[PDB]
């Protein structure tokens, strides 16, 4: 797995709780 | 020719088991309540079903694999992808001190789901420790990510 990869997925983490 | 976009499509298969702590194919929202806690809180069985409403393409009440990719590049391409980096730093950042830690990465692959040892959370700082100051800055973290 690429460190660039898993920093992806973590973004969609916030975003789903923002709305 | 004109190829197309399944080769980054696979990398979300493998990422949708993670998700999925059941195995089952398909996420509900009490089973992703768990990883808001994690970020911070968990939202309400009430607000958490109106956010698999708009994004129900079939409207059975929960997202599926293919479901679940068509709200991910929705959510990008209205966004920046500069929001979602600042968002997922501030999520490893949780003593807020500038940069991440050893026992900082390791926190989080854990509370994910995967089990590293500690020499494999060492290795993800020296990606990033460009200067080798043994942790990852935020100039250092940014760099990366945008490196190509
Ligand atoms: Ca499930
Ligand atoms: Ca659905
Ligand atoms: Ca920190
Ligand atoms: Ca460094």
């Amino acid at each position: 797995g690429g460190f660039r990869r898993i920093a992806r997925l973590v973004g969609v983490l916030r975003e789903w709780a923002y709305r | 020719a004109d190829q197309l976009t399944e080769e980054q499509i696979a990398e979300f298969k493998e990422a949708f088991s993670l998700f999925d702590k059941d195995g089952d194919g398909t996420i509900t929202t009490k089973e992703l309540g768990t990883v808001m806690r994690s970020l911070g809180q968990n939202p309400t069985e009430a607000e958490l079903q109106d956010m698999i409403n708009e994004v129900d393409a079939d409207g059975n009440g929960t997202i599926d694999f293919p479901e679940f990719l068509t709200m991910m590049a929705r959510k990008m391409k209205d966004t920046d992808s500069e929001e979602e980096i600042r968002e997922a730093f501030r999520v490893f950042d949780k003593d807020g001190n500038g940069y991440i830690s050893a026992a900082e990465l390791r926190h989080v692959m854990t509370n994910l789901g995967e089990k590293l040892t500690d020499e494999e959370v060492d290795e993800m700082i020296r990606e990033a420790d460009i200067d080798g100051d043994g942790q990852v800055n935020y100039e250092e973290f940014v760099q990366m990510m945008t490196a190509k």
